[PDB]
């Protein structure tokens, strides 16, 4: 018994340390992934600006 | 129908508020418990000049006006300012009308008859709610956790308490309060921050090193051989980048925080700690009612959410109870809101019904009859 | 023991699940984040390059 | 002023009243702000087709190549012109680090320029550039420069004042009669 | 004799360094604290290059080089040129050689262990004194008024502090530090000189606002009804003849600049004034204790010179303590010397002789050692 739940203080630690570290990479890629629809169609309206000012 | 849906979930902080419907499975709203009130005459493009300000458009706007927080401690200090952040709780908040909406509010641990008294006067004299209900928040916390008996470590922003409850009833002698929480922790992390070389200068700096508190603090068990271990230097630390890139780390401190909780002399408090205190409040109590308390020490509050605080509780007391002993440490994952949860739990039940005060109760029986 | 072994079995299965995904949304963060730097780059060429033809 | 002498040092003579006034219509017409002014002193020595030449009130056509921005690279190094103080950028920081902490993601994303010494082309570039490399890269750097910028000010007073809701704030003869020039004053 | 004559009390300022032998009354050297470094090649007529310059010749030459301060807000900033200002102070200043005297030394109120370990390291490594010892500021202020309990309020050049002092022991969880001190408030004297219609336009002119604010500048007591005689414009007014003829006129200004301290909303500051930041510290620290702090304010630092600070701060806590309680605001005249004094008085003294901290205690166990 004392290894049993001494193996388990340590796996639901590990599982917890996992579960935040996931929660927080995929806040991050979502923020990423939403700078970027937001770069990305600036994007080509600068480019489209810069076509009809070129010409 | 008629209150199943209608009855409100108020639930009254030192720092937040908790609110919603009875029914839901957690508050629809959460703000801060600050009343604004503008150092300056002028006003915002587009709007009138405003008086007064509640929740997060006072902390948004706080360079201009002077704050002041209503709940000290627990206790409702300011019952001008509580009014108005009832106020805007009902009618911005939850949009709703209060005079046809039953309302369960929550009180602390050994709160004045006098206080709760007054609440009542003023849900029924100036807000004219249908019917309300005081109940206590340690008592909500641990019926959300299904059982009716055990002892509530209860920790928020302003104060922890230890509340003993057998079949029910708080055990009011038993009760201790440690007034060091989580308004306390952001500010000494701050120091042991600044302290390891940094500077939380422009108010985007100070809001955030409550958020470092919040993400990345611990509560490691074994405190001692984990400073040992920061030493050594593992990849235990943690860097947190800013508002802007500024990447601050964090590695060790990241759990010297939560270790205030256990030592308060880490801040110069020379009051006891969480555990010793949960322990006081049970060899406080009779002791064949003991052996309940030791198998149910349900934890709630926004500063209990630390990980492996758990742990740490666990084995704390473990070696400070006799073995004879089953020590046994809840610790819910939505424990931020148990206190709430337990209210809406609570108030939506079928045999709530025959408690609530109403105001026929009211209006023939003064506020003695909602006090107990 | 039963119910810690229990338990167990459970708590180290749902370790497991949640590193597997963290995993997978750890790769679409650098990958996103990757099509990034490189959308943004071209982006402050374009923009220079319109500032310039515009003047 | 700096011009008329980095102009004569050129190698010429704005001798009469006439060919004083015209070294600010050079100033104005033909002046630059280089970004990497550091290789554009570099550029000028294998000499490009980067020369500028203006014909005067009369056929004497002078020659600016160089010149043309070592006048606006004196808003960012004083020390052009035996001025110890700051410059443009390095002032535009530390007004922001000493404001609130929460406001400053607000102002360095909206870095107005205006005046007529801002008109400079390539101003707004070699600022967009000087504060993002002083500001922590968490942050959003944005330098806005409108073309009628000479008259930002005055045109944002024309919008105010034409404006629907500006009638409420006009000090009238009433208020000053009555309340003496303190009114005004706020 | 052998370390009676010998011993060294150095003083280590934001803006100043104080310097001497124990045993003086005074100190015997007193120089800013500055490292200038020069923007160009080429010589002083007689001289050699000159890689650095430190003290007064980087302020008299500052317009050819570029001037560091080590010491930002009484915490050494950069090592390379602190060790510069201790090799200027010993070899040049005091002409000692340092390698035969024992060399007390200061250090701010929460000055990072690391640092008092790193001074002690270059004290004993790279100058090879006997002995040393570091004192904490207050702490030597206080002693220099003779006694042992009592809260300092100490301000300099670049910070003010609250140092609680118990049998000699200062109280670290109840220390404040507030940063607006006598830089700060030069300059802010600087604008309402400038906004008086005035031009400090060559660096002869900037310099003397400083000696303007130190020479003509006073708390009023009763700063709201000091304004209002100002307008009645009585015989309150003061000119000061610059550097030539021209006669400057400051009549009101006077104490605006001072009234700094106690509303830093006079400059943009945000944060609590001096004589509540006084009690602040005082309700931070333990009840018992209370009454002896209030009894014994002792002020020291070159900002605190002010004529009048004493009564306005006299005035300012009475009104905010409990009535039941004595206060007393000790103001000595020495006060822009007390720590240097206080570490004079200490150092020459019969018992101090087995607090040193030898190069034997070093050699043997490690910065660690005066570390305490």
């Amino acid at each position: 018994l004392k290894d049993a739940q001494e193996k388990l203080e340590l796996a639901e630690k590990k599982a917890t340390d996992a579960e935040a570290d996931v929660a927080s990479l995929n806040r991050r890629i979502q923020l990423v992934e939403e700078e970027l629809d937001r770069a990305q169609e600036r994007l080509a309206t600068a480019l489209q600006k810069l076509e009809e000012a070129e010409k | 129908d008629e209150d199943e849906t209608t009855a409100l979930v108020c639930d009254n902080g030192s720092g937040l508020v908790k609110a919603g419907f009875a029914g839901d499975d957690a508050p629809r709203a959460v703000f801060p418990s600050i009343v604004g009130r503008p150092r300056h005459q002028g006003v915002m493009v587009g709007m009138g000049q405003k008086d007064s300000y509640v929740g997060d458009e006072a902390q948004s706007k706080r360079g201009i006006l002077t704050l002041k927080y209503p709940i000290e401690h627990g206790i409702i200090t300011n019952w001008d300012d509580m009014e108005k952040i009832w106020h805007h709780t009902f009618y911005n908040e939850l949009r709703v009308a209060p005079e046809e909406h039953p309302t369960l509010l929550t009180e602390a641990p050994l709160n004045p008859k006098a206080n709760r008294e007054k609440m009542t006067q003023i849900m029924f004299e100036t807000f004219n709610v249908p019917a309300m209900y005081v109940a206590i928040q340690a008592v909500l916390s641990l019926y959300a956790s299904g059982r009716t008996t055990g002892i509530v470590l209860d920790s928020g922003d302003g104060v922890t308490h230890n509340v003993p409850i057998y079949e029910g009833y708080a055990l009011p002698h038993a009760i201790m309060r440690l007034d060091l929480a989580g308004r306390d922790l952001t500010d000494y992390l701050m120091k042991i921050l600044t302290e390891r070389g940094y500077s939380f200068v422009t108010t985007a700096e100070r809001e955030i090193v409550r958020d470092i508190k919040e993400k990345l603090c611990y509560v490691a068990l074994d405190f001692e051989n984990e400073m040992a271990t920061a030493a050594s230097s593992s990849s235990l630390e943690k860097s947190y980048e800013l508002p802007d890139g500024q990447v601050i780390t964090i590695g060790n401190e990241r759990f010297r925080c939560p270790e205030t909780l256990f030592q308060p002399s880490f801040i110069g408090m020379e009051s006891a700690g969480i555990h010793e205190t949960t322990y006081n409040s049970i060899m406080k109590c009779d002791i064949d009612i003991r052996k309940d308390l030791y198998a149910n020490n349900v934890m709630s509050g926004g500063t209990t959410m630390y990980p492996g605080i758990a742990d740490r509780m666990q084995k704390e007391i473990t070696a400070l109870a006799p073995s004879t002993m089953k020590i046994k440490i809840i610790a819910p994952p939505e424990r931020k809101y148990s206190v709430w949860i337990g209210g809406s739990i609570l108030a939506s039940l079928s045999t709530f019904q025959q408690m609530w005060i109403t105001k026929q109760e009211y209006d023939e029986a003064g506020p003695s009859i909602v006090h107990r």
